[PDB]
């Protein structure tokens, strides 16, 4: 088959630059263009610019060009993007795909994973669990606020797995320059307090594992 | 240059149904379009290129046509692994463009949200920070306006939400809300409210606690 | 004017 493996995801302070790989396999590496395309979790897909391997050529959106670069090196089939002057606006994740020729025009028929960069100045660092208790009937929910960590991911799980079904564990979102996260569950009033109740949230990067138990009051 | 816009942006439809995503170009492409399929997971991959007729080795049922400006990608016998974003894109003139995209989900009976609101942790206040947590659970349709009350006005700075992905065991969708205030604003106030306006009730669904109660 | 691959 048609490959594309893209670089791992990146993590970079405004001002600074960064530059993402796209090693192909299974075709000629020449004999194809490769294009970027960005995705910030907005409102869709765009352009990038694009390049042909053997022709050397690199043609831009306006938009993107000034602060992006595309290269290519073919002594090992792969192809660079280089992103300059970094800026919150260049948090997503991007893409590079393959282009065909048919009719007049092109396509792309194969792509990458993709790859993520969060522009930041950020550090790992662990995130502080807070248990959500009630406050002062037959079923009863309780939270857990994973609040400042960086970067993601996180994982969340109720009473070590036990607890599976009634739990949403929700997308995090970044504020102050790191994460927050939430996670709810929902269990009998029979269980709660009578029982216990712990979230457990891991935080690989900073090697946490935190078991926060959830009790009655504030 | 041409946009295109895909004009729908969440496409409702059951297992089985004939689904048909549109996109408009703002201006004549002759015929220079193709369609991806984006997946939940994030990977990309290629349906029907060219005027929206050619097939890339795909499912039959994948289906292309338009002619001028109007184009449409038309999933008949539609199936779950179907469910997932697609994008047009014009290939007619530089810089290449795509449309929002258009998600599609599965089709759910009403279900109103449950409420729940959260006042702040012993443990986070003695750091000096102030969350208040609502979460809205196992709601349908998808669309959802969370409000805040602080002593009882509005309140929008410090709200940030989170929405998880139609679930797979059932097809609702679940919503949290936070308030962040430092330490002593939130001392400096009583009640605080999270109400949820969903099309389930004319009336929202209020949850709200005070502190002096507390 | 210039350069491309399908388009302008």
């Amino acid at each position: 088959e048609v490959q594309l493996q893209q670089s791992g995801a990146e993590l970079v302070r405004a001002g600074s630059s960064v530059k993402m790989s796209c090693k192909a396999s299974g075709y000629t590496f020449t004999s194809y263009g490769i294009n970027w395309v960005k995705q910030r979790p907005g409102q869709g897909l765009e352009w990038i610019g694009y390049i042909n391997p053997g022709n050397g050529y690199t043609k831009y959106n306006e938009k993107f060009k000034g602060k992006t670069t595309l290269t290519v090196d073919k002594s090992s089939s792969t192809a660079y993007m280089q992103l300059r002057s970094l800026t919150s606006e260049d948090s997503a994740v991007y893409f590079c795909a393959r282009s065909v020729y048919y009719g007049g025009s092109y396509y792309f028929d194969y792509w990458g994973q993709g790859t993520t960069l969060t522009v930041s100045s950020a550090k790992t660092t662990p995130p502080s669990v807070y248990p959500l208790a009630p406050g002062s009937n037959s079923m009863v929910t309780l939270g857990c606020l994973v609040k400042g960590y960086f970067p993601e991911p996180v994982t969340v799980t109720w009473n070590s797995g036990s607890l599976s079904s009634g739990v949403h564990t929700f997308p995090a979102v970044l504020q102050s320059d790191l994460y927050t996260l939430s996670s709810s569950v929902t269990v009998p009033s029979s269980p709660r307090p009578s029982e216990t109740v712990t979230c457990n949230v891991a935080h690989p990067a900073s090697s946490t594992k935190v078991d926060k138990k959830i009790v009655p009051r504030d | 240059d041409i946009q295109m816009t895909q004009t729908t942006s969440s496409l409702s439809a059951s297992l089985g149904d004939r689904v048909t995503i549109s996109c408009r170009a703002s201006q004549d492409i002759s015929n220079y379009l193709n369609w991806y399929q984006q997946k939940p997971d994030g990977t990309v991959s290629l349906l029907i290129y060219y005027g929206s007729r050619l097939h890339s080795g795909v499912p039959s049922r994948f289906s292309g046509s338009g002619s001028g400006t109007d184009y449409s990608l038309t999933i008949s016998n539609l199936e779950q692994e179907d469910i997932a974003t697609y994008f047009c894109q014009q290939g007619n003139t530089l810089p290449r463009t795509f449309g929002g995209g258009t998600k599609l989900e599965i089709k759910r009976a009403d279900a109103a949200p449950t409420v729940s609101i959260f006042p702040p942790s012993s443990e986070q206040l003695t750091s000096g920070g102030a969350s208040v947590v609502c979460f809205l659970n196992n709601f349908y349709p998808k669309d959802i306006n969370v409000k805040w009350k602080i002593d009882g006005s509005e309140r929008q700075n410090g709200v940030l939400n989170s929405w998880t992905d139609q679930d797979s065991k059932d097809s609702t969708y679940s919503m949290s809300s936070t308030l962040t205030l430092t330490k002593d604003e939130y001392e400096r106030h009583n009640s605080y409210t999270c109400e949820a306006t969903h099309k389930t009730s004319t009336s929202p669904i209020v949850k709200s606690f005070n502190r002096n109660e507390c | 004017p210039y350069p491309a691959w399908h388009a302008p």
